[PDB]
């Protein structure tokens, strides 16, 4: 419906979570370190903007540390919300920063924007 | 463990946004001394803030400017009692953003 996901250009086959501010860490990362630890999972891509950016590279972290060996893409992004107003109704709409992150397993090409290796065990 | 050079800004989330750009694009810009790259860096609830310098540092380029992004976890200590000794540890994510000159297109 919203068009393909974040990096279905490199990896379309990854799950894709949504970080939201009502998001919790905990059973966020359960569900993602069971994908993960499945083989068929190559990538996983984590995503959110404004009172959830941090939590989102937060939850990308954590996962680092769970698994090691990961290669890291990060895209930065803004994303709209829509603001009523009638103080000195009428919709306006302002842009908020975000990002999205690809963690994959496979080997992705070190050169382009927002490559981060493997960190070392 | 994390980098000081003059190219090294982490940003306060405090400061005045359009001011704060200003300080940013002028170490850019130079007087000369210009600087062909910055790193913006953003710890824990400052890392929107991160973002949103180097996107509109980007966006005000005409295209000379391109950024790209890496994170990472900082680990913050400070004193709660002296020396036995209490000591508050931190982790925070933080983001770290390259903001380099290009050629453009």
């Amino acid at each position: 419906g919203p068009g393909s996901g974040p990096f279905a250009d490199l990896a379309p086959g990854a799950v894709h979570m949504r970080v939201k501010e009502g998001s919790k860490i905990r059973n966020l990362m359960a569900f993602a370190t069971a994908s993960m630890a499945q083989p068929a999972t190559r990538a996983i891509v984590f995503s959110g903007c404004g009172r959830a950016t941090t939590k989102t590279v937060t939850c990308a972290e954590i996962l680092k540390r769970r698994l090691a060996g990961l290669h890291q893409v990060t895209r930065l992004r803004y994303r709209s919300v829509r603001e009523v107003w009638q103080s000195l109704s009428l919709s306006v709409l302002k842009n908020v920063p975000g990002l999205a992150i690809l963690l994959s397993k496979d080997a992705l090409d070190p050169r382009q924007p927002g490559y981060q290796p493997p960190n070392p065990h | 463990r994390l980098p000081r050079r003059p190219n090294d800004i982490y940003v306060n989330m405090k400061t005045d946004f359009k001011a704060q750009l200003a300080r940013c694009q002028k170490l850019l810009d130079g007087g000369q001394n210009a600087c062909s790259e910055i790193y913006i860096h953003g710890l824990g609830l400052a890392i929107n803030r991160a973002i949103n310098i180097a996107l509109q540092l980007q966006a005000g380029s005409f295209g000379s400017l391109q950024v790209a992004a890496n994170t990472s976890t900082v680990e913050l200590v400070d004193e709660l009692e002296p020396e036995e000794p209490l000591t508050r540890i931190r982790n925070n994510s933080a983001i770290h953003i390259r903001v380099f000159r290009v050629t453009p297109k």
